[PDB]
């Protein structure tokens, strides 16, 4: 079944796979991460409660006071986003902090408090996300990117390097929390483990344990086991245990109870083991070789005086054991080491180690960190527990402990934020087993290892760095002084917490411009995954690998959508379904597969979790009832894929669309391309201007009328109902009655947005697609934004294409195009600009705003009225003056040509200078929009006063049609409540509406409900007037602006952009190319029925550059055209509709298994015409990403339309009319139009403006500048034999001051010289050089 | 060995002179004021921490920390210039403000690049604190006309003194993010003619001269000394009505003669008043 806004053009479908899950809605993770920011979270988890209940409570330096926080409470917005976009402010709300000051009392530490006062104190203004994940800040519209940073918690990456000069790896722990100090352990080239602590020198590891309260005997009792030893008076016999012989060699006989396992020359193999697994002999003997290198586990003292034969961690020599016999010692710890298993890497790092003491070991750890400055016996340990022991300076997270605890595998998955002993102990003891063979390093590309930062996060933590100076300020304010009965309204400055936050969201690395030139562009730059920024790389030391795809990027992230360049692979987009985490790794949904069939369980795993299972393809065959069509179906179970039998998998994709992004979601026939064409159409994609009037995708992917819908471009209908009136830029709803809450009477008015500018000048423009009396439902389309149409993304506009070489105006990558495009007005895109006029205060006078300007003449003051502005409407163009600004100036002292000049025509000297807004030269518009702004206090002129007059006239005629057309659904539901119990069908339409909502009913709700319209009616009047007189008193009050500036006035050309020699245009597939010929119709190709194709293409750009899907997008245009004139010739006869819904289902019946059986028997004669008179431009023909139309479905689709089945046909030649040899491919290709505009590259300058310090010229076409002559084609010129060109280039066309004037008055007096001198940016060297100690002087 | 900031150094150096007792330093300032050198050293020497106690609250201003110091240490310098111990308090009450004062009137000073004096600067910290007392109360931002109102000044007064709270950008910071782009390029040298206006007003000079010996003898030398000219000075109707012509009104007449003759010169090269006033 089909909603009513699909009963219009129901787009043909091949897709092939069912689909289970929908596509979610795009833009959950910009609006949910706002959501979790800005809330009253009742625990202390998500933004501005987890923040506040951090870092408060403040107290005073032990001053028996304490600041602490109760709650907050955000603010109503005084502007809403349209007049906050017009007004140039930030959208923002205030946060009135509820406050509560207490004091300790005197000889109280836990005592009561003499003092609490509460007190709702301000800071700040966050500013709030729009309803479509955008903000605004200062005017703009800016979209704050979602940043890919890496995860806290361990990571035990190698070095896998040579840097040794013999190829030995060494791995190296890093302990990265989300805020606090860093912490390696790396190993060293002779198995020497230093820690370093945030990348300072390396120190022995042991000094860490030691701060740790550890003795070395600890310290050797944690990383080591014990060999306990025997004396029998003699024999130094051991304590066997027999798995302590793997791999080992026996230089003597292994021999106990007398018998033989091992021998001399005969290595210790497990069989020996079996043998002594089964004897089960705990002590042996061995000789007195053995134990010449055990080292010592303890202190072993004297046994008479208690003196040290010898310390901890000392190899047992031969007196060494004597001596200790001698004392009268039998047992004997040691440590069981090896070069394969357990290699004593703590003890050889405890030798090198030059501590032996705890204090000793912090007073290392203060002349590391803080050098130099002496310890104290408090400092230095002080220092160490603030390093990684605090909850203000160290703090993993939630997510940095789960990761923790992990990586080493503890069951739980939360604790305490900032580290222990066990943690550091657990971290040494995974390092040493990574070296000894047992366990493996990570990766960091893998996204199991990285998050996702989003606004709520970075702004979460903005809000932090705000409050900590806060907690500063405060604690500076509240320990010095006095107590007081000061109120804390003054011991907080909003202007420190307002800063941070706005120096965030205003430029930070991730606040950019939305670029608002598509609704496609919206989508994919909210959607958008960064790894710069803060916390995160940049584009010089981002090496191979981070630019690099990876097995796990699969459903999280697109691997061909991201913009080649400097950063290949930073600027990755998310995909389609891919979700994201509670912790905030990437998420992708999978549907289980149960015993062998495929349950909908839709289950969401993320990376780590993915990296277990045995997942299917969506490419995989379903028996309709679960089951998998083969007996091995193939999967991916680990990073590689493989071909596992059906029973041996564990889920299935979910849709073919999850690993491709949603800009890559729209290319037709995907799969064909090559990935270096697919990355550049999607990456061109989200660059095409919006025409005229767009058209449609007639070969579309599905995924248009998802991505039209769920961005904010549109005006989609919230409840439905039938539609009541359709103005040009409003919409009038009436509501249907079920849908309709029974408080209001619901008429939904939506009022569209008309030609408006977007941040990048194009006409952002709301126009209705809904007719008056049509029925619409919830969720339909109503208003077609910008690059819509009917609800459909229409980036482009479809044209008769062919692929041949003609003539060589489509040599490399140019295009013929028919001037019968030009004609059409296919292209003709509109830019809005948009100039401004500020009228400062100078210090001679204030500027003016008048139309008497000196030194012009009538012919450019038409156009103002008599207040200095220019009319609406107005043509302007180049050079003509928009705002006529006269600006005062004092002490001119004529030159006395000009005073000759002045007296010869008795002309008067101007004190007022002329500083007016003209328009800038080349674009010629249509003024349609001058908002004057004025400073309070300032008179507004003329025009300021006309300006307002209308704009009060219009909001009070809004108020008036609201609750004039209110009031009309109002009683016309209470005339629905007067046709039931107490009818009164004459006497209701007798009284007049005063008594309508008052009139005698039964005992019923009814009667109470005339009486609540009637207060609902009573409460719009007293409404109508309140907001009547906040809408007056809000335009007619004063404005915000700058210090200094007393009225500024913003004039809106409107350019209408033709196309033209120069303009870049673009198919889906990276089919791109300027624009080089407008031909006219005859000379372009027609083939034998009289159409002249519309594009010639070069066809050798194709086998090249293997972008071969364009070639069946051709062929599938060609065959949707074919279709959509089939049935406009049924409908040019009027044939019948019995015959029309005949074919019309014909044609949706092909080809083969196919989902959305459309059975057209359920129209009703009237949506059958309706849909063939939107069908007959063209059957619209979905086809899904890796779902694709197969060929024969293509032939097919021909040969239901009269084409031949190849897709080729005899163009004949233009201008000469004999036959192509060898006939073409024609079809209809989706083409694009770039806004690379010529008119916005072309530059010149002869001579302009040069720069301040060295004068030299500008930069690029805004102060019109020359264009750099830079050193690489100094070498160029130098590479010829060209010294005058080189000599005069950089000396008199560019630099030397006094020699272009000569330059230039030798040329205009006719005579090509020049007179080179010295260029000026050398003496700024000379003067530079010598601005140091450094005499440099020309020398002759 | 120290490490060799100058900060730990100083910070570490001034620990070496024991305070002084309250009976200690009224002896001390007893042999300092009769001028006995080692008193005064002695004294100074001391009380360096205190400096750095009182300097310590100024940080995180335009200065940096041992500006903040040493300009505190110039006021100590003058406090014990100026101690009395015959009012028997102790000298940390009497130094504190010349210290703190001393250290306020640097951060009034040497903070700007554009230097705004000491009651200028009094009176835009007057506006400041009272838009930080006013924000509370309206939670916005208060604008000049607010605190022209919790003032009761007058908006262009108030308007005026935070306009002079500019903070002096540099040139030398990049625009729009990538480092490309700072104001040096974007900045125009607007005082230094391009060699367009330069031509043109040499070639409009030559054709005064030109058009000037076009005109006879008698008009041009009233046009050339009227104007300063043709190599003179410019004249007035008096002065050369007695150096050459004495008649001033004779000079008013052959003056008006010689600018309808340059009139109907210019216009017959078709520059009219519109060709050269646009």
């Amino acid at each position: 079944v089909y909603s009513y806004t699909e009963k219009k053009r129901i787009r043909k479908d091949f897709g092939k796979r069912p689909q289970v899950l929908d596509v979610p809605y795009l833009l959950s993770i910009q609006l949910d991460s706002f959501q979790k920011f800005i809330e009253q979270d009742p625990e202390g988890q998500y933004g501005l409660e987890a923040a506040f209940r951090s870092v408060f409570p403040i107290q005073s330096y032990s001053g028996n006071s304490e600041l602490q926080y109760v709650s907050y409470r955000l603010g109503e917005p005084v502007f809403d986003v349209q007049e906050c976009q017009i007004r140039g402010v930030t959208y923002s709300a205030p946060l009135r902090v509820k406050l509560r000051l207490v004091i300790y009392e005197r000889e109280a530490p836990e005592g009561t408090v003499k003092d609490i006062k509460e007190q709702e104190v301000y800071m700040g203004e966050i500013p709030l996300m729009t309803d479509n994940g955008t903000f605004v800040i200062n005017g703009t519209e800016r979209v704050i990117v979602s940043q890919l940073h890496r995860s806290p918690g361990v990571f035990f990456d190698s070095d896998k390097g040579k840097t040794h000069s013999s190829g030995k790896v060494l791995y190296n722990a890093r302990i990265i929390p989300y805020r606090g100090s860093w912490l390696d352990f790396e190993f060293d080239p002779k198995d020497n483990l230093f820690v370093r602590i945030d990348r300072r020198r390396k120190l022995p590891a042991t000094i860490i344990l030691r701060a740790l309260n550890y003795t070395t005997e600890q310290i050797l009792d944690l990383f080591f086991e014990k060999v306990i030893f025997e004396i029998r008076d003699n024999k130094l016999q051991m304590e066997l245990v027999p798995e302590r012989l793997r791999g080992e060699t026996a230089s003597f006989d292994i021999e106990a109870n007398g018998k033989v396992y091992v021998e001399k020359g005969r290595r210790i193999t497990a069989r020996h083991i079996r043998q002594l697994e089964k004897d089960d002999v705990k002590l042996i003997e061995v000789p007195v070789e053995y134990i010449a290198g055990k080292v010592v586990a303890k202190d072993y003292i004297d046994e008479s005086t208690g003196e040290l034969i010898c310390a901890a961690n000392m190899e047992l020599s031969l007196d060494l054991l004597a001596k200790l016999s001698q004392s009268g010692h039998k047992r004997i710890e040691t440590l069981f080491t090896n070069d394969l298993d357990h290699g004593p890497y703590i003890s050889e790092t405890l030798r090198v180690d030059p501590t032996n003491d705890r204090l000793s070991a912090l007073v290392e750890i203060y002349r590391m960190m803080r050098p130099g400055e002496p310890p104290t016996r408090e400092a230095a340990e002080s220092l160490f527990e603030n390093l990684f022991f605090s909850e203000d300076r160290y703090d993993l997270s939630a997510v940095g402990r789960m990761k923790f605890n992990r990586s080493l595998l503890r069951e739980e998955i939360e604790g305490s934020g900032i580290l222990s002993k066990d943690d550091i102990i657990d971290v040494m003891k995974k390092l040493i087993d990574i070296r000894n063979g047992k366990g493996e390093v990570d990766d960091i590309d893998h996204l199991g290892n990285r998050r996702i930062r989003s606004v709520g996060e970075m702004a979460e933590n903005q809000f932090r760095v705000g409050l900590v100076r806060v907690e500063r300020a405060v604690k500076e304010r509240l320990s010095l002084g006095d107590l007081d009965t000061l109120m804390p309204q003054d011991m907080i400055n909003a202007k420190p917490i307002s800063a941070a936050v706005k120096e965030f969201f205003g430029s930070s690395q991730l606040s950019q411009f939305m670029d608002q030139n598509n609704p496609l562009s919206e989508i994919t730059h909210k959607r958008r995954i960064s790894a710069l920024g803060p916390g995160g790389l940049t584009r010089e030391r981002a090496g191979f690998e981070v630019r690099d795809v990876h097995p796990t990027h699969y459903g999280r992230v697109c691997p061909i959508e991201t913009p080649e360049g400097p950063n290949i692979g930073l600027i990755n987009s998310l995909s389609v379904y891919a979700q994201t985490n509670e912790y905030g790794f990437l998420e992708t949904p999978y549907r289980k597969v149960t015993d062998g069939v495929v349950t909908d369980e839709i289950h969401y795993l993320s990376a780590i979790e993915e990296g277990n299972y045995v997942i299917a393809q969506a490419n995989s065959n379903l028996d309709e009832e679960g089951h998998f069509v083969e007996d091995l179906v193939t999967c991916r179970s680990k990073g590689e894929s493989s071909l596992f039998s059906r029973d041996q998998v564990d889920y299935m994709d979910v849709s073919t669309q999850q690993v491709v992004s949603v800009g890559a979601s729209l290319i037709p026939f995907l799969e064909h391309d090559d990935a270096n064409r697919a990355l550049m159409g999607a990456n061109m994609q989200r660059q095409a201007v919006p025409t005229l009037r767009a058209d449609k995708p007639l070969v579309g992917t599905g995924m248009e009328r998802a991505v039209a819908v769920d961005s904010g471009v549109t005006a989609v209908a919230k409840r439905g109902g039938v539609v009541q009136y359709v103005d040009a830029s409003r919409i009038v709803i009436k509501v249907n009655e079920d849908e309709m809450y029974p408080g209001e009477a619901g008429i939904d008015i939506y009022n569209l947005t008309k030609y408006t500018r977007s941040n990048q000048n194009t006409c952002i423009n709301q126009m209705p697609c809904v007719s008056l009396g049509e029925p619409v439902e919830r969720g339909d389309v109503l208003a077609d934004g910008p690059s819509t149409d009917l609800g459909e993304l229409a980036l482009g506009q479809n044209m008769r294409v062919a692929f041949m070489p003609w003539n060589g105006y489509n040599f490399e990558d140019s295009i013929l195009v028919s001037e019968r495009v030009v004609q059409e007005d296919r292209f003709t895109t509109i830019h809005i600009q948009e100039l401004a006029c500020v009228s400062r205060d100078t210090k001679l006078g204030p500027e003016e705003i008048t139309a008497d300007i000196p030194n012009v003449g009538e012919a450019a003051l038409s156009k103002l009225d008599e207040s200095g502005i220019v009319y609406i409407g107005a043509e302007v163009t180049g050079g003509d003056i928009l705002v006529g600004k006269v600006t005062p100036k004092g002490e001119t002292q004529l030159t006395p040509e000009e005073k000759l000049l002045r007296a010869i025509f008795g002309e008067k000297a101007s004190d007022v200078k002329d500083s007016s807004l003209r328009v800038p030269n080349g674009v010629s518009g249509t003024v349609i929009d001058v908002q004057v702004f004025t400073r309070d206090g300032v008179e507004k002129d003329k025009r300021a006063l006309e300006i307002e007059e209308m704009q009060l006239k219009q909001a009070k005629k809004d108020l008036s049609e609201e609750l004039q057309i209110l009031e009309a659904g109002l009683f016309s539901r209470i005339r629905a409540v007067l046709v039931a119990g107490g009818v009164e069908a004459e006497k209701l339409d007798k009284l007049p509406r005063d008594r309508w909502l008052e009139l005698g009913l039964t005992d019923e709700e009814k009667q109470n409900q005339l009486e609540q319209l009637a207060e609902q009616y009573d409460e719009l009047k007293h409404e109508f007037e309140k907001k009547l007189e906040a809408k007056r008193r809000k335009i007619t009050q004063g404005d915000d602006l700058a210090p200094g500036v007393l009225k500024i006035v913003k004039v809106y050309l409107a350019v209408k952009r033709r196309i033209q020699p120069g303009d870049k245009m673009a198919g889906r597939h990276g089919n791109k190319g300027v624009i080089s010929k407008i031909n006219p119709i005859e000379d372009m190709p027609y083939d034998e029925n009289g159409t002249p194709v519309d594009i010639v293409l070069n066809p050798l750009g194709v086998p090249s550059r293997m972008n071969i899907g364009q070639i069946l997008e051709t062929h599938l245009g060609m065959a949707a055209k074919g279709i959509g004139d089939k049935i406009n010739a049924m409908l040019k006869q009027q044939q019948e509709v019995a015959k029309l819904r005949e074919f019309i289902q014909r044609a949706y019946d092909l080809g083969a298994d196919v989902r959305q059986k459309v059975d057209l028997s359920t129209f009703s004669d009237e949506e059958v015409m309706r849909l063939a008179e939107n069908l007959r431009k063209g059957m619209p023909i979905a086809t899904p990403v890796f779902d694709g139309a197969k060929e024969a479905e293509i032939k097919e689709l021909l040969k239901l339309g009269d084409l031949p089945t190849s897709g080729q046909i005899r163009l004949y030649d233009g201008r000469t009319g004999e036959q192509f040899e060898r006939p073409v491919t024609v079809g209809y290709m989706y083409m694009l139009k770039l806004n690379h505009l010529v008119d916005d590259k072309m530059h010149a300058r002869s001579t302009g403006s040069y720069s301040l310090v060295t004068q030299q010229p500008l930069g690029g076409k805004a102060q019109f500048g020359g264009q750099r002559f830079g050193e690489m084609e100094v070498w160029a010129l130098e590479a010829y034999g060209a010294a005058y060109t080189l000599q005069e280039m950089l000396t008199v066309k560019s630099d030397d001051v006094n020699g272009r004037t000569k330059m230039y008055k030798n040329i205009v007096d006719g005579n090509h010289q020049m007179e080179p001198g010295m260029p000026e940016s050398f003496n700024v060297l000379l003067k530079e050089i010598r601005s140091l100690g450094i005499n440099i002087e020309l020398e002759d | 060995q120290r490490v060799l900031d100058a900060t730990q150094l100083y910070l570490g150096e001034i620990g070496y002179s024991p305070l002084l007792t309250a009976e200690e330093e009224v002896y001390f300032a007893r042999r300092a004021l009769r001028g006995d050198v080692a008193s005064r050293r002695r004294m100074i020497e001391s009380n360096l921490r205190l400096v750095v106690k009182i300097a310590r609250r100024y940080g995180n201003r335009g200065l940096a920390l041992l500006d903040l110091i040493e300009e505190g240490n110039l006021g100590l310098i003058r406090a014990v210039e100026k101690f009395d111990p015959e009012r028997g308090f102790r000298f940390s009450t009497y130094a504190t403000w010349w210290i703190r004062q001393t250290i306020e009137r640097a951060i009034m000073n040497q903070t700007r690049t554009i230097r705004l004096p000491i009651h200028i600067v009094k009176e835009l910290n007057v506006y400041l604190r009272t838009a930080r007392e006013l924000s509370h109360k309206l939670d916005h931002e208060p604008s000049a006309e607010e605190i022209a109102e919790q003032l009761d000044k007058p908006v262009d007064d108030v308007s005026r003194m935070l306009r002079l709270n500019e903070r002096i950008t540099s040139v030398d910071t990049p625009l729009g993010g990538d480092s490309e782009k700072a104001l040096l390029d974007i900045l125009a040298d607007e005082k230094e003619n391009g060699p367009e206006d330069t031509t043109q007003d040499d070639d409009m000079k030559q054709s005064i001269v030109k058009w000037l010996f076009e005109l006879n003898a008698k008009q041009r030398e009233v046009l050339a000394r009227r104007f300063g000219l043709l190599g003179y000075e410019a004249a007035t109707l008096e002065d050369v009505g007695r150096e050459i012509g004495l008649t001033r009104e004779r000079v008013r007449q052959i003056q008006v003669e010689g600018l309808r003759r340059l009139r109907e010169i210019l216009q017959t090269q078709g520059l009219n008043i519109e060709a050269l006033f646009r």
